[PDB]
């Protein structure tokens, strides 16, 4: 999904609020911002109602405006409860009822989503690889900024996963795939404009192709 | 136009999917305050300077560290949500490595502890993928010309840290010694251990 929260490349912001060793503060700011995460988890290995992947997807399905102007861990109350409400566990009218107010959620998905390719390589360590030219509506774990790009397989991961874009839609045909460290040269990615070197990028293999 | 939507206080909403799941007996007893706990006190970025220091003194570790993570962790038993497939990734005189999570926040919970705010930022998120080296120098490390810095978007499972070079004026330094000088931002990748 072609979403603003592919953010890598984007221009224009400032400097990260941080300067190195600076003090975090604690883990949570606020005595709610452990209810994401931990009902995140309910739903996925209590409830079973739901994937990590499908949390990604509803965070990445927020109206764009709303997650640009969302602090990140009010992000995943707003994810959770949609998909609480998406798969009928949850009513938006009773979380209103509760809030005493308006909790606008994430929008519906605008795609199926996709199974698993049929057809993939198993690439080797070494190996050039191309990332696939093409469009996904629904979640997929490519950022645009390495779409249709060359790089090199530095890795072949000993595990294997769901495909994000089955899984993150809740699909029967999310299979396994393992994934690749594809390290791209920085130039390969931004031309002249990037002050980097290499960019390694971990990639499900259905999102991939010989050079 | 362009204005946010009407919108609860996000404590009453944050507490309000709480309470509607709850009362319908979906969340078991102390569920959500044994999580709490878990992500305050035992995911931690001590646990991966435990790793370093131990891979700076024992070279059979460090090969392990960096050839198999996974099995190294699970040494210590540091896996964890995640944290369950990991990847370490060695800084030399010529390369300095760089983890972000470009897409959301991906990041080794158990061993870096739960990401900071700033690494949650859009400004993070959008910027070090692309000028990595003025990012981490308006964080206060500087990085040499000739030196290559190769930024990790966590952008599937593999949920990565950094070895960081071992700081000349250590020798003979104890595990103890060594793991103090390894925070949170050297696992990360945007800061080098300092020594006094
Ligand atoms: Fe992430
Ligand atoms: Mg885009």
């Amino acid at each position: 999904m072609d979403g603003v929260h592919d953010l890598a490349g984007v221009q224009g912001f400032g400097k990260v609020p941080h300067t190195v060793n600076a003090d975090i503060g604690p883990t949570f700011h606020a005595e709610w911002e452990h209810l994401p995460y931990s009902l995140m988890f309910a739903g996925v290995a209590e409830l079973g109602a739901f994937s990590v992947d499908e949390v990604r997807y509803v965070v990445e399905r927020m109206e764009p405006r709303h997650y640009m102007m969302t602090p990140y861990y009010e992000r995943y109350v707003i994810g959770v409860a949609t998909l609480m409400v998406e798969k009928g566990i949850l009513t938006q009218d009773e979380l209103e009822s509760l809030a005493g107010g308006p909790f606008p959620l994430s929008r519906p998905s605008e795609s199926e989503g996709r199974p698993a390719p049929v057809e993939t390589t198993t690439f080797e360590v070494g190996q050039r690889v191309r990332v696939r030219d093409e469009y996904v509506p629904g979640h997929i774990r490519m950022p645009a900024y390495c779409r249709g790009r060359v790089g090199t397989i530095s890795h072949r991961t000993t595990e294997k996963w769901p495909f994000p874009d089955a899984i993150g839609h809740g699909r029967n045909d999310a299979g396994e795939e393992p994934t690749y460290h594809v390290k791209f040269a920085a130039e390969e990615l931004f031309g002249s404009d990037t002050d980097g070197g290499s960019v390694v990028v971990d990639l499900f293999e259905g999102y991939l192709e010989p050079a | 136009e362009n204005a946010a939507p009407a919108q609860a206080p996000v404590s009453d909403r944050a507490w309000a999917l709480f309470r509607a799941l709850d009362g319908k007996g979906l969340v078991p007893d102390g569920y959500v305050e044994g999580w709490k706990k878990t992500f305050e006190e035992d995911f931690s970025p001590r646990r991966g300077a435990e790793l370093v220091a131990r891979a700076w003194t024992d070279p059979e570790f460090r090969q392990l560290l960096l050839t198999d993570g996974t099995a190294a962790v699970a040494q210590y038993g540091y896996l964890g949500p995640q944290g369950e497939y990991i990847v370490a990734v060695e800084d030399t005189p010529t390369l300095k490595n760089v983890i972000v999570c470009s897409l959301c926040s991906c990041t080794a919970w158990p061993i870096l502890g739960l990401p900071p705010t700033w690494y949650k930022s859009f400004e993070y998120r959008a910027r070090v993928v692309r000028e990595p080296r003025k990012v981490l120098s308006e964080m206060g490390t500087e990085i040499a010309s000739d030196i290559e810095i190769r930024v990790y978007d966590t952008t599937a499972e593999t949920r990565y840290m950094v070895l960081p070079q071992r700081p000349a004026g250590t020798e003979g330094w104890s595990q103890e010694q060594l793991q103090e000088i390894v925070t949170k931002d050297c696992l990360i990748g945007v800061a080098i251990p300092q020594v006094p």
